[PDB]
């Protein structure tokens, strides 16, 4: 499966730039983006984010540039759903741009 | 009447306190002898959402 | 010069990865198992 | 010339990308007739390339081996060699806009804070006020070094919430 | 066993003590507070560490704290 | 009842779920929270197990030893090293079949072999072995030595050997034995067995315990060293016409500072090796004479910190304190020697591919390849493990009352500062690294290369240039014959040094453009957040706004519960917990530019890596596609190669990293209601229900579940990218 | 440069700048019985003689590279 | 009319049309000066 499907039919998206599907390798690459930036929020805690932003805050309060409305972490929730969406966009889109740039091209 | 006016705005000294360093509202002072009468009024809420809490006279200082 | 025999993967190699492990593995969950006195 | 790079102008590898470009925009022009839409666009594109080629050469970029323009960004090469405009220039044109976005809403922030519910107008955008600060922020420069010399700029320590530590 | 432990910043305001989930906390008569009560926590032995006594507490900071500790079968809540 | 294990923690004991395994063996080398734990005990513990692992490191040592002079070909590596491929040890698989035997039968045949990518066989070499039977003395040597760690470990534990903790705690004379013996003497040794025996191996005279006292090592002996004549030593160099191992253009230097690199061996000169212990050697004994211990004479490290006070008051009280600080504290040792070792790893990485030491490595891409990124990846965890110990030391050891107005609590005092830079400076490298690269790959895309933004690291070739590369034309020291800095060093080492520097087929300060200039700020990117994350978890490991009594809980806890918005991962060890991924991005990002720019070099064909690692297709495309055609192909419909054991591999730690993500996405709750059922199931099915377990069946903890997850993470990640390294390197190669 | 003479001169040089200058110093930054007037122990001897042992090997090494 | 007005200053609105009006901005810039690379 990984060679004679993936490895060989991702010819078409990696080879694309120059062309009309050249949007099918960049969308290629952007949603692979999505999809790793999902693990973000998927792995970590609100817990972390609260205290980094305390510290981003401080220098806010510094500068007398801080928001009324008080920055906080996602909800641990929010963090849960932010992090499914952004894996099912980018890896739905990854096989998109694979799915079409190869059909078009060999169609 | 021990303690800070009511109405009068005063800093925060406790320091595991939310409002450390930050000013509130004096809403009320217990004459009666507790530990802490400074009933302190913010309008940031704390990560809990209360806005309100109890200091005792040297946690509190007019500023 | 320090050579073992030809033989020696084809004993050594079952003994460490199989046999051994085997009598490690009973020794051991016999101690977890057991409680104090 | 620095780096040991080429002028874009002298490269013949940056001439050979400029043939190799406009070779291929011609092998589709080809396939349409001559008013047809599609050939009118494909000449545009075509004109808009040798501009390119043509305007990046003359602003004098240089070229690696590969034939594509390399930046110089050391302002001391950049000054001496005519390379200004790639780097340093660029960079005191952000930095005013960014600095320009920067003061106006922390301006902006300045002015809600003192109203009676300021979140709501964070939520709710004073476009009258708004527009104000967006036209003054272009002395933002002096008077960002005017709070900075009047010591209004930063707040006190005192006054800013820390850990127990 | 968790640790559960009140501190002289309770108000009395019963709160923990609702909604502890497994009658760990009791409100005791106390001087420290115009409410004249205090939290206590008698039966830490069936605390499983659901902090939830910690989620009611309205004081700034806590006054009701949970240190998860030794387990046992109550500490992880087993009905096996 | 009460367990008997873990007999360190009754708590653990009295668990009766399996949760008591796991953590049992968890936390069994955390001896400060053993039950009934001193201060002496925890050193006198710490003490045996020292003695432990390096009976450990002796022994592997040994076995690879033995190995090698028992199934590899070292004798006729030895006679070809540039076309004869280093046995590892022989493979004995039942499982195998005839064919896969056939395809790892090699090396002189022999029976299927695993090739060593280790780089032993050009150590040894280099180092004057000739012959399995030196190979075979070497490993009985180690193995006796490993004994005696191990028995020293037993000894000073027992009555009447248990050192005291002030013993332990005698600061300046240990650092005087180590800097003087274990660093200074040990190097002086070293630099005799150069001299008595590598430097006549490689001239082609065997030197050994049988005649190493009847060979002479210099013609003139030690008259030059005693009468002053230390020239004479570096007279009579070996030529550029010398064949290693032979007499053939063979000199008689012992001590040398040619520079540069030997001709046939493309290696460092081992005269000039042997005149760097030699110096490094006098160096190290003489700063062990610097602190006072018995004699009168010394420096007291206690008022050499409390004499460094800034007096502006600019660092507070300076550094008073601190030695009792450091001196007490284990955490803060351990977190300096791991900062320390790590830089130090990520050191030899970046030398040892540059200025190969060893004869016929630079050959071996596998062998280069493969030590660099071992390298590199034990040093980004070692990195990680130096913060972790520093933010542990803070929550246990750190006491404000005896570090007031001290550097460190000064630290602690601008810690939101410190940390919003960190923030700053990763955010900038990441909007701007990541802004170029798409902006590049657009251009790509739209078929105009270009107007892609190609910044030439001119900053980065000016220092090339300093150092004598003339290819960037900037003229200046080394790159000037006419400057003073060319001329002094004229009739020593530069001469070698220039010619190997302009040589651009070595990797001596390889060539860099605009692709270069992208990857290294990606690399700043990496180390700068995962210092971020790292930073931000000691620094906040005492406590925060969101958890003011954070130091009462410990440095490893599950969270404080849904509370207060929500406060998951919010301990200091949840913090390195998630640095580690940003430190395997950041090794991966450096070690795959490494392999890459090798890659394209070994080809021949660099303009491959300059035009194509502007964008980040490029990398996708021409790196991990184009070189994973050979490994993928391992095993197929048609047959299988050599190679199947790492495309095997290959898809091994992509399973082993997917099941990481099981254990990092979803979380305990969920678990424990499924095993509740499973219980029911099993106490009501019959027959089985005659059984039962001892262990009350539960789900991991949530620490537990972060540890394992990343374990998994971190095993796939490591074999995936290995599998992928050397298939690519040794299939092309 | 003759090894006997350069060694011999340069241990006296240092032996005598540490007994009749430096001796003051090192002991108040110091904060083995010796009859010596100035208290100059052996360890003292010790120090300051390998200082000008080295001194010495340093100029020969130096010297004898010729330049 | 006022509140609608209002509802015209809540943040997502402004936010799409001052992005619209960059947006814009920037395109028609790149529309009538092509390809600028350098000052
Ligand atoms: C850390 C050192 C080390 C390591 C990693 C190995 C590893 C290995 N040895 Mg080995 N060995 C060692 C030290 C070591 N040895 C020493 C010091 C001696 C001298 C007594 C031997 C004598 C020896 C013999 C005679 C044989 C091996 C064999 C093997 C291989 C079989 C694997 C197995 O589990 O079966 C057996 C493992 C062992 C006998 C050693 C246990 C080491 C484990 C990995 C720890 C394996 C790759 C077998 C082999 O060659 O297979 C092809 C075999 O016949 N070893
Ligand atoms: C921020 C990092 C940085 C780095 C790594 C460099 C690096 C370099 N700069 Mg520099 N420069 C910088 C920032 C930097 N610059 C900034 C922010 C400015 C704005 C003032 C300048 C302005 C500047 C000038 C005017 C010049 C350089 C020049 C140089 C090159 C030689 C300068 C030198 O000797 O040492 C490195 C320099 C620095 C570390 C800091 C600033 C550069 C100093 C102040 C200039 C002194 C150059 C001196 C005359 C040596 C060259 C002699 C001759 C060839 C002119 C060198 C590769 C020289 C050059 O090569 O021009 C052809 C040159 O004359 N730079
Ligand atoms: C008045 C707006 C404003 C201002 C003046 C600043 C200023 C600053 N921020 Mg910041 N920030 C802002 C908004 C603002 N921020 C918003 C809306 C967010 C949420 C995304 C953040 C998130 C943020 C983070 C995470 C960090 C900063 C940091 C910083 C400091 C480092 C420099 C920097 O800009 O880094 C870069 C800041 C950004 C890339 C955020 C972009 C925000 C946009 C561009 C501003 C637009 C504001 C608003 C929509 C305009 C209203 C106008 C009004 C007329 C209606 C600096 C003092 C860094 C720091 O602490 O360093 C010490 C830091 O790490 N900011
Ligand atoms: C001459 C006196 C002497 C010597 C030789 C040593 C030697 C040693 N002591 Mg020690 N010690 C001494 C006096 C001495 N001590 C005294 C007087 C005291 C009382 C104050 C102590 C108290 C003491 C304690 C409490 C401990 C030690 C420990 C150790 C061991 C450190 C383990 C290690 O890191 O590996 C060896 C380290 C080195 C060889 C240093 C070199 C490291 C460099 C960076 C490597 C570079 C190598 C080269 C560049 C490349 C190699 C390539 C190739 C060969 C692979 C080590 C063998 C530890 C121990 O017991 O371990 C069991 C420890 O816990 N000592
Ligand atoms: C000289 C080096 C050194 C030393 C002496 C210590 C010593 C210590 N560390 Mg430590 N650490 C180090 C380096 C070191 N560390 C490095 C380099 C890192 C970065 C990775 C860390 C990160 C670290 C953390 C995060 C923690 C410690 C902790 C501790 C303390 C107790 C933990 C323990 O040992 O229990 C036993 C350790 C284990 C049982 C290991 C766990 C199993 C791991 C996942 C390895 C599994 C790999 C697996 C075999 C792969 C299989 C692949 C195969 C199938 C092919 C202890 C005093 C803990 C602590 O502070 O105490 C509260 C703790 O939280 N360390
Ligand atoms: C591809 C996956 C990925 C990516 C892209 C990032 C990116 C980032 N991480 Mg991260 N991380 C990841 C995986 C990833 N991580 C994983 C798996 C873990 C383990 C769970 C972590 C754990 C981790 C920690 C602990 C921390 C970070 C931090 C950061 C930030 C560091 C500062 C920076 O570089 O600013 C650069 C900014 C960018 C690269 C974002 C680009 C800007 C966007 C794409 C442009 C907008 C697009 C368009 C206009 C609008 C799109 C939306 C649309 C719907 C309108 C950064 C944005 C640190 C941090 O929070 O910073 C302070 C930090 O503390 N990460
Ligand atoms: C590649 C990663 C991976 C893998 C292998 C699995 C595997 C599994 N998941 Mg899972 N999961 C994953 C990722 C993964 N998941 C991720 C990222 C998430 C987050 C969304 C989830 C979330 C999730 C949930 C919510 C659930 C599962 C469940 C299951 C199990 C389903 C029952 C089953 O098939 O048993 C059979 C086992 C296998 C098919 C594994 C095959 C292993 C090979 C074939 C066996 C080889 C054994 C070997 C020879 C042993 C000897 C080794 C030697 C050293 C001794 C299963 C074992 C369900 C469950 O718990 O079970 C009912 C469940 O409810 N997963
Ligand atoms: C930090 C990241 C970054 C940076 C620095 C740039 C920089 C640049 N990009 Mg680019 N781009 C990026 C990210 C980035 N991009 C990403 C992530 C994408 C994918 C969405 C793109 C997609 C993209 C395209 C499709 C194009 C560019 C183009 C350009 C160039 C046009 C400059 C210009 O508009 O004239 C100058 C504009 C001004 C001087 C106006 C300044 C703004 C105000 C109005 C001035 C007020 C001053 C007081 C420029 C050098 C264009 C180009 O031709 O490349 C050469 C172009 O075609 N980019
Ligand atoms: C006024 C303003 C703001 C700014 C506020 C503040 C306090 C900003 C803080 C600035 C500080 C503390 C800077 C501290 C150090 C800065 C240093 C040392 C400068 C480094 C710059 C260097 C080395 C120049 C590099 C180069 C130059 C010459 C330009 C280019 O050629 C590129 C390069 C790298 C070669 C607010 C509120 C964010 C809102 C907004 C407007
Ligand atoms: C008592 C007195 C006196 C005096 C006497 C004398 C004469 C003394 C001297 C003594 C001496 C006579 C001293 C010396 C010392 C020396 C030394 C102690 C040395 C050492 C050496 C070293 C340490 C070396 C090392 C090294 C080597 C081994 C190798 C190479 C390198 C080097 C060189 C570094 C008088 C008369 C005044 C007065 C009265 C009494
Ligand atoms: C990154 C991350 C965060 C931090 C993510 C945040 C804070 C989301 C940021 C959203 C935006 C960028 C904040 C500001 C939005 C403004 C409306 C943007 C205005 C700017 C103008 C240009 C429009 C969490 O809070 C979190 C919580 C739980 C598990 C994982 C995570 C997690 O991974
Ligand atoms: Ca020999």
């Amino acid at each position: 499966w990984l060679r004679d499907f993936l490895w060989a039919q991702s010819s078409q998206v990696i080879q694309s730039y120059g062309s009309a599907l050249s949007a099918y390798g960049l969308i290629f690459l952007g949603a692979h983006f999505v999809w790793a930036f999902s693990l973000m929020f998927l792995f970590s805690g609100r817990g972390y984010w609260q205290e980094l932003i305390e510290s981003i805050v401080w220098a806010h309060n510094k500068l007398k540039v801080a928001p009324a409305i008080q920055p906080r972490a996602l909800s641990i929730t929010q963090g849960r759903a932010v992090g499914v969406a952004h894996y099912l966009l980018g890896g739905i889109a990854t096989t998109w741009s694979f799915f079409l740039a190869r059909i078009i091209s060999v169609g | 009447e021990v303690g800070p006016k009511r109405g009068s705005l005063v800093k925060i000294l406790r320091p595991e306190s939310y409002w450390f360093n930050q000013v509130g509202k004096v809403v009320s002072v217990d004459q009666s002898g507790v530990r802490y009468p400074v009933v302190v009024r913010f309008e940031n809420q704390n990560y809990a959402g209360v806005t309100t809490n109890n200091y005792a006279l040297d946690e509190v200082v007019a500023a | 010069p320090f050579v073992p025999p030809s033989w020696a993967p084809s004993v050594f190699v079952p003994l460490t990865g199989l046999v051994l492990p085997a009598i490690a593995m009973a020794t051991l969950f016999v101690y977890i198992e057991k409680e104090a006195p | 010339d620095i780096a040991g790079l080429t002028p874009c102008s002298e490269s013949k590898a940056y001439a050979k990308l400029e043939k190799k470009e406009l070779k291929t925009l011609e092998k589709r022009l080809k396939q349409y007739e001559a008013d047809s839409a599609p050939a009118v666009a494909l000449k545009a594109t075509m004109e808009r390339t040798k501009a390119r080629f043509a305007n990046y050469a003359k602003a004098g970029l240089l070229c690696g081996n590969d034939g594509l323009p390399h930046l110089i960004a050391d302002p001391g090469l950049a000054l001496k060699y005519g390379h200004a405009g790639e780097v340093f220039i660029p960079t005191f044109g952000f930095l005013y806009v960014a600095g320009y976005i920067g003061y106006v809403g922390r301006q902006y922030l300045i002015a809600v804070k003192g109203e009676a519910k300021p979140t709501d107008k964070e939520i709710i955008i004073d476009v009258p006020l708004a527009t104000k600060l967006a036209w003054q922020g272009a002395g933002w420069p002096l008077a960002a070094v005017q709070e900075l010399q009047r010591g209004t700029l930063l707040e006190k320590e005192e006054n800013i919430t820390v850990s127990p530590r | 066993a968790h640790i559960v432990k009140i501190y002289d910043t309770c108000i009395g305001c019963t709160q923990c003590v609702r909604a502890c989930p497994l009658d760990v906390l009791e409100m005791v008569p106390w001087d420290g507070c115009k409410a004249s009560q205090m939290a206590s926590a008698p039966r830490t032995e069936d605390c499983v560490g659901c902090k939830r006594c910690e989620t009611a507490c309205p004081t700034d900071f806590l006054s009701v704290r949970v240190y998860l500790g030794s387990e046992s079968t109550r500490s992880m809540g087993l009905s096996y | 009842a009460t367990k008997l294990f873990p007999k360190f923690s009754q708590g653990l004991a009295q668990d009766p779920t399996t949760r008591r395994i796991w953590y049992g063996l968890a936390m069994a080398h955390d001896f400060e929270s053993h039950d009934g734990m001193t201060e002496e005990n925890l050193y006198q513990k710490i003490f045996a197990s020292h003695f432990g692992q390096l009976s450990i490191i002796f022994l592997w040592t040994s076995g690879n030893l033995f190995h090698v002079a028992w199934q590899g070909n070292f004798e006729q590596w030895v006679t070809d090293p540039v076309h004869i491929r280093p046995i590892a040890h022989a493979i004995w698989d039942p499982h195998f079949g005839q064919p896969a035997v056939e395809a790892f039968t090699r090396g002189g045949a022999s029976g299927p072999v695993n090739i060593s990518t280790s780089g032993v066989y050009q150590w040894w070499y280099t180092i004057g072995m000739r012959t399995n039977q030196d190979l075979y003395v070497g490993s009985v040597f180690l193995a006796l030595v490993s004994a005696i760690f191990l028995f020293a470990g037993w000894l000073h534990l027992q009555p009447n050997f248990q050192p005291s903790l002030s013993w332990f705690k005698d600061a300046e004379s240990r650092l005087n034995h180590h800097l003087s013996g274990l660093f200074g003497v040990s190097s002086l040794a070293w630099t005799g067995h150069l001299v008595h025996v590598a430097i006549p191996e490689s001239r082609g005279q065997h030197v050994g315990w049988d005649n190493f006292l009847s060979v002479l090592p210099h013609p003139q002996g030690l008259t030059p060293f005693f009468t002053g004549n230390w020239a004479a030593y570096a007279q009579s160099p070996d030529t550029a016409s010398h064949v290693f191992g032979t007499a053939q253009g063979s000199g008689q230097a012992i001590l040398t500072f040619l520079g540069g690199f030997h001709p046939q061996t493309q290696s460092l000169w081992l005269t000039d090796m042997a005149h760097h212990h030699l110096a490094i050697a006098v160096i190290f004994i003489v700063a062990g004479h610097m602190y006072r211990t018995n004699f009168g004479i010394g420096h007291r490290m206690q008022a050499i910190l409390e004499a460094h006070t800034p007096p502006s008051g600019s660092l507070g009280a300076g550094h008073k304190g601190l030695f009792d600080t450091v001196n007490n504290s284990l955490h803060f040792q351990l977190g300096l020697a791991l900062a320390s070792v790590g830089t130090i790893t990520s050191l030899v990485a970046q030398h040892m591919y540059s200025l190969p030491p060893y004869a016929f490595q630079a050959i071996d891409f596998t062998t280069q390849a493969a030590l660099y990124t071992h390298h590199q990846y034990i040093a980004g965890f070692i990195m990680c493990g130096a913060f972790a110990h520093g933010a542990i030391f803070f929550i246990r050891d750190y006491d404000p009352e005896q570090n007031k107005g001290n550097v460190l609590a000064r630290m602690l005092d601008h810690k939101e500062a410190l940390i919003s830079h960190l923030s700053w400076v990763s955010l900038f490298l990441g909007f701007h690294t990541l802004g170029l690269y798409v902006h590049n790959d657009v251009m790509q895309a739209f078929g105009t290369p270009e107007k892609q933004i190609l910044i030439e690291p001119v900053f980065a070739q000016w220092i090339q240039a300093a150092h004598g590369k003339a290819l960037y034309g900037f003229d200046f020291l080394l790159s000037s014959k006419t400057s003073a800095a060319f001329a002094n060093g004229q009739s020593l080492w530069l001469p070698g040094w220039l010619d190997a520097i302009n040589n651009n087929q070595n990797s001596l300060f390889l060539t860099i453009g605009p692709g270069d200039f992208l990857v290294h700020h990606a690399i700043a990117l990496g180390l700068h957040t995962t210092t971020l994350i790292l930073v931000k978890g000691a620094l906040d490991a005492r406590g925060s706004k969101l958890m003011p009594d954070k130091k009462d809980f410990g440095y490893s806890f599950p969270c404080d519960g849904p509370g207060r918005g929500g406060t998951c991962d919010i301990s200091a060890y949840d913090a390195f917990y998630l640095a580690v991924f940003w430190m395997l991005n950041t090794i991966g990002w450096v070690t795959f530019y490494w392999h890459w720019k090798h890659l394209t070099l070994w080809q021949g064909n660099v303009a491959q890596f300059d035009e194509s690692s502007t964008y980040l297709m490029g990398w996708l495309r021409d790196y991990l596609w184009l070189n994973s055609s050979q490994l993928i192909n391992g095993y197929n419909p048609f047959g299988m190669n050599s190679l199947s054991v790492w495309a095997w591999t290959f898809l091994f730690g992509h399973l082993i990293y997917a099941t990481g993500f099981m254990f990092l996405i979803s979380w305990r709750g969920y678990w424990q209601e499924l095993i509740e059922t499973l219980v029911w199931a099993h106490e009501k099915t019959p027959l089985a229900n005659l059984v039962y377990w001892k262990d009350k069946p539960v789900a991991l903890s949530i620490v537990q579940a972060r540890l394992v997850g990343l374990a998994h993470f971190s095993v796939g990640y490591i074999f995936t990218y290995a599998a992928f390294l050397i298939a690519s390197t040794s299939g092309r190669f | 440069l003759d090894p006997q003479i350069v060694i011999s001169g340069s241990t006296a040089a240092f032996l005598a700048i540490g007994r009749f200058v430096f001796l003051g110093y090192q002991r108040r930054e110091a904060n083995f019985a010796t009859n010596d007037p100035a208290g100059f122990n052996i360890i003292d001897v010790a120090g300051w003689g390998a200082l000008g042992h080295a001194v010495g090997f340093a100029v020969l090494a130096i010297n004898s590279l010729q330049g | 009319m006022k509140d609608f007005t209002t509802y015209l200053s809540t943040a997502p609105v402004i936010a799409t049309i001052w992005f619209t009006f960059t947006a814009g901005l920037l395109i028609e810039i790149n529309r009538y000066f092509p390809d600028p690379l350098v000052f």
